[PDB]
RNA sequence: GAUGGGGAAGCUCCGUUUCAAAGGCCUGAUUUUAUGCAGGCCACCAUCGAAAGGGAAUCCGGUUAAGAUUCCGGAACCUGG
RNA sequence: GUUCUUUGUAAAGUGCCUUCGAAGAGUCGAGUUGUUUGGGAAUGCAGCUCUAAGUGGGUGGUUCCAUCUAAAGCUAA
RNA sequence: GUUUGACCUCAAAUCAGGUAGGAGUACCCGCUGAACUUAAGCAUAUCAAUAAGCGGAGGAAAAGAAACCAACCGGGAUUGCCUUAGUAACGGCGAGUGAAGCGGCAAAAGCUCAAAUUUGAAAUCUGGUACCUUCGGUGCCCGAGUUGUAAUUUGGAGAGGG
């Protein structure tokens, strides 16, 4: 072409790159673990295979458990903020348990929690501190 | 005959045969290796086809109606992040292919391990 | 002799709309709350300016320094919004509507006064939008309405109620006719 | 001359020296004329333009240190990578979620698995 | 809220009141240039259920075009909607609706939504049309007048024109030759 | 070059008249003057009347032009529109 | 030939004052509910277009390898400050 | 993989009971002109006369029946 | 109040901060649009919904989550290839033109607004300024917005409550 011609009849030099070896080499990044027992040599069937996971969820086109168990075995293996800290407390001394008073109560429960969001809070302040 | 045009103006040789199933497989490898935990396609139902000629032949499906996901101990919302596709505008009428996708739908589940969020 | 376009188009439109015959939809403005009972309200309504951004923003400031260290009802205010205006009526809770006759787009405010007097809601037309956004702390808002009020000024807003049914919404019911535009 | 000499020289000592590569090429250039060739001249006009360059940087980091951390920097000094990436709006830009698809994201996250067992 | 009744009466566009609106709208544009800023929209409604906002950055103009046709082939608020682009390089057209016509002229109203502005940018439900592959949406026919002209659709009823007539005839007419002939 | 005009070098570019003076700063005569008292500027006398006004005989009055083009300057005139805005 | 406009999908065509907010001069003690500006006058409106059109001004002598109202000597005239 | 911050009577997800529950207009459509499509069942497009309804409307098939419900917008392979 | 300001509309700055022309063009999206050639010389027709000409983008573009296809045991975004099929169908029914359902496969991701009052608080944001853990964050200031900026949601419904 005519731009291609002045990049070889200059000596500006050509930005060469090389990157097709890496396009079918490409290093599994996604799990350590499978990256400890995947294997380049073999396709992404081949390995799914070897690992014990099945490479496709569909009938695959045309013709055709340690590792598990450690992946597995390693799939196996909240607080209360001051200020209503401060008002569960002092629901608790005002009324105590008594939800059917509390529930009422326009100078404690400001916004009107309901009976049975009352009663969670008290048993969550309560477990938090016997 | 169908060349009184400049047929010759277009003329798309498929050279790139040889070439496209490589990419194909390249890119399914490229997949796989940012996929590898989960595989390369979501769990497609079984449905059953239109057009008689065609019927007596049972095919896969796009995705699970909400009544199938509902049937399978789970939600539309979220069993899409495990990889089962949902169709919100398919309805179910045949009570046999529900009773297909529902088993599959378990099977599914019995067979999957969810990585913990840690 | 020559004048600026703008000025000429403006007042060729002003000279058209009091030469042109409108349906009684139209001009069912012109006529507007007196010059004494709107001062009246605007009395009462100058007692509700809603909270500034300013204002605000000091309260909310003394607030959180007092909390840092370690109940009031509602603050009754006047509502301007045209979609809750709208949302107000249809639904009752609205007690005094204003309208500005000096809408840009006639449309936004034709079915306003009807649509108040059709659920029953009593409403006043006043002159100038500018009035109502001088008291809103907006340049205009083209409505106002009033919701749940001081105890005191209840029977002040009940007065007004009376002297605008009486003044305009009585008086002025025989808009309907008269097609407006008329003057020679 | 050399241009690591003359960094840590102060800048009035560039400017007197920038005269002085003047004068000697003037010099050289009327000497040349009445000769077939000077091989100096290349030398002194090469040390002219290494001083200017010289001088330019210093100014021109000092502007930049004028500027420093304040936002609009003088177009000069700004990114020339190419008119079409001061478009394509930035990380930030680009990143911003609306508050649904966030919730929704926090909500459903894109969860990791495998079907063997 | 008002949004509602305001649709309802815009339908109603031989109404009365609709009437003298647009007789004297009709004088006060013709008045006017023939494109012209609006400094708020004449149909709210019609504007917000179109995706137009009242933040800054977005620009409501009023364009006039002449009607008519031996025979032409575009619409006309394809041809405004160009025109309108063709003036405020720096905005990008969303879509427009119509707010009056007359005799020798039809008026459209056409939204239009600076991508420069920061606050079209910071803002995730619109910062989407800052991506070049947007500019000149109305030069290319991808408006909604444009779609609606072009013919794309779903159906039997679009089969020529679903995908573009060109775009399905050239991939139509086209002598496919595999290398292993069938 | 060409031919010079009479009445554009010299005293009639060397001072400026007080009306010039004014429409050249955009600033009011009330300003205008507030800042000359504050900078002490006064007016002066050329030896010849009629060169330094464009060859016009007239009563005017006559300022030192490098005097006001400094006064452009004062921050006093910008604070002058920042305290008109403020009113 | 822009300028303010109209037609044309458009590369663009019309139009030179065309119903444009199209600039250029002066004065005052600093403008009185107190230091934010008042008043007086004219209504045309870019540019290019001529080395044969109008124009501000140099005459003589001598000099060179090629230049002279220009280079050298003498004496001249126009514009501005 | 290591570490700082959360916190706020804050933000979410499912089941049950209860009270409500919102549908884009000069747009569909009709008659006509010109063009195009295999698209006669007038395929769509642009102009022109008129103009629409909300248990309403498009398209097709046995006396009704099946699907969406447009006239706003974004999207990787 | 023979006054002042609110507004609404319209102007100006070599104003602070910005953007647009143009080039390239095989492919993409539209506008515009002929003829040579061919059939019973050429009236419909083929060349052609092509070349030329014009405008608009990217590395891909467009389209894309149904006012879709089907009539069945229903399919279930768009795109691309084989088949469908040189078939249905058009064609002064003469030359020629010519699809689409479904089926086989490469890939999959769905969604966001309008229309519901935040009304117990426009809770939203552009811009200037002083700092910093500077693709942006904090305080202050001015302004845009009530002719609507925040939050939830939209046929898979959804929303207020226990």
């Amino acid at each position: 072409s005519v731009r291609k011609r002045k990049m070889n009849r200059s000596s500006v030099g050509k930005a060469t790159r090389r990157n097709k070896d890496k396009q079918r080499k490409i290093n599994i990044q996604s799990n350590p673990i499978i990256a400890a027992n995947w294997d380049y040599s073999l396709t992404m069937a081949q390995n799914y295979k070897k690992l014990g996971l099945r490479a496709k969820l569909q009938t695959p086109a045309g013709g055709k458990e340690t590792e598990v168990v450690k992946k597995l075995e390693e799939l196996a293996s909240r607080s209360q903020s001051e200020r209503e800290e401060e008002w569960l407390e002092k629901l608790y001394k005002k009324h105590g348990d008594d939800y059917k008073k509390m529930f009422f109560d326009k100078k404690l429960n400001i916004y009107q929690q309901s009976e049975g969001d009352l009663k969670r809070r008290l048993l969550r302040w309560k477990k938090r501190n016997g | 005959n169908h060349f009184r045009k400049h047929w010759q103006e277009r003329v798309k040789v498929h050279f790139d045969q040889a070439g496209k199933k490589v990419s194909r497989r390249n890119a399914r490898a490229t997949r796989a290796a940012k996929i590898a935990p989960r595989p390369l396609d979501l769990l497609r139902p079984v449905v059953r086809a239109p057009t008689v000629k065609y019927n007596r032949k049972v095919r896969a499906g796009r995705g699970f109606t909400l009544a199938e996901v509902k049937a399978a101990g789970l939600t539309a919302a979220y069993a899409r992040t495990i990889g089962i596709a949902v169709d919100h505008r398919r309805q179910n009428r045949n009570q046999e292919i529900f009773d297909a996708n529902v088993q599959r739908l378990k099977e599914y589940q019995s067979k999957i391990i969810v990585f913990p969020r840690n | 002799v020559k004048w600026p376009e703008y000025v000429r188009v403006q007042r060729q439109k002003k000279i058209l709309s009091i030469r042109l015959k409108v349906p009684p939809t139209i001009a069912q403005f012109q006529y507007t709350l007196d010059r004494n009972t709107a001062a009246e309200t605007f009395k009462l309504f100058n007692k509700y300016r809603p909270e500034t951004a300013a204002e605000k923003k000091e309260r909310l400031t003394k607030e959180a320094a007092a909390v840092a260290e370690g109940a009031s009802p509602k603050p009754y205010a006047v509502k301007y919004g045209l979609n809750h205006v709208v949302a107000l009526i249809e639904n009752k809770k609205a007690k005094l509507v204003l309208i500005a006759n000096d809408v840009d787009p006639i449309e936004l405010v034709v079915f306003l006064p009807a649509l108040c007097k059709k659920m029953g809601v009593p409403y006043a037309i006043v002159k100038g939008k500018a009035r109502l956004g001088t008291l809103v702390n907006q340049k205009t808002s083209a409505v106002a309405a009033l919701t749940e009020v001081r105890a005191e000024d209840e029977a002040a807003l009940a007065k007004l109620v009376s002297t605008i049914d009486a003044n305009f919404a009585d008086k002025y019911d025989e808009v309907k006719k008269h097609w407006g535009g008329g003057i020679l | 001359v050399k241009a690591y000499e003359l960094r840590t020289k102060s800048k009035e000592q560039l400017a007197s020296q920038l005269v002085d590569l003047k004068k000697e090429l003037a010099e050289l250039k009327v000497q040349k004329l009445s000769r077939p060739s000077l091989p100096k001249i290349k030398t002194v006009r090469k040390s002219i333009a290494c001083v200017l360059t010289v001088i330019n940087e210093q100014q021109r980091e000092a502007v930049r240190q004028l500027y420093k951390g304040k936002k609009y920097q003088p177009k000069d000094l700004r990114a020339k990578k190419t008119r079409a990436l001061r478009r394509a709006l930035t990380k930030f830009e680009a990143s911003q979620v609306t508050e649904k698809q966030r919730k929704k994201q926090i909500a459903f996250p894109q969860r990791k698995y495998a079907i063997k067992a | 809220g008002a949004y509602k009744y305001l649709e309802e009466l815009q339908r109603k566009k031989q109404s009365d009141v609709l009437r003298f609106l647009q007789r004297v709208r009709v004088w006060e544009y013709r008045q006017k240039n023939v494109i012209h800023r609006a400094a708020r929209p004449t149909r709210p409604d019609k504007a917000r259920r179109l995706g137009y906002k009242a933040k800054q950055g977005f620009v409501i103009y009023r364009v006039r075009v002449r009607r008519g046709n031996l025979k032409y082939q575009r619409s006309l608020r394809a041809t405004a909607e160009e025109r309108v682009g063709r003036r405020a390089a720096n905005l990008r057209v969303l879509n427009s609706y119509w707010v009056n016509q007359d005799s020798t002229y039809k008026y459209f109203e056409v939204i239009l939504v600076d991508p420069q502005h920061k606050a079209i940018r910071r803002d995730a439900r619109y910062n989407w049309i800052c991506d070049p592959v947007h500019k000149h949406r109305e030069a290319r026919g991808l408006t909604a007048t444009g779609k609606k002209s072009r013919g794309i659709n779903k159906g039997h009823k679009f089969n020529n024109t679903k995908a573009g007539r060109r775009k399905t005839w050239k991939r139509q007419n086209t002598l496919s030759l595999w290398r292993y002939r069938k | 070059m060409r031919i010079k005009k009479k009445n554009t070098r010299g005293n009639a570019r060397n001072f400026i008249t007080r009306s010039q003076a004014v429409r050249k700063l955009q600033v009011s005569l009330a300003d205008f003057r507030r800042l000359c008292i504050f900078k002490g500027i006064y007016p002066r006398e050329p030896r010849n009347k009629k060169k330094a006004n464009k060859g016009s005989t007239a009563p005017t009055t006559f300022y030192y032009a490098k005097d006001i083009q400094y006064l452009m300057h004062e921050p006093v005139l910008a604070k002058f529109r920042e305290h008109k805005t403020f009113a």
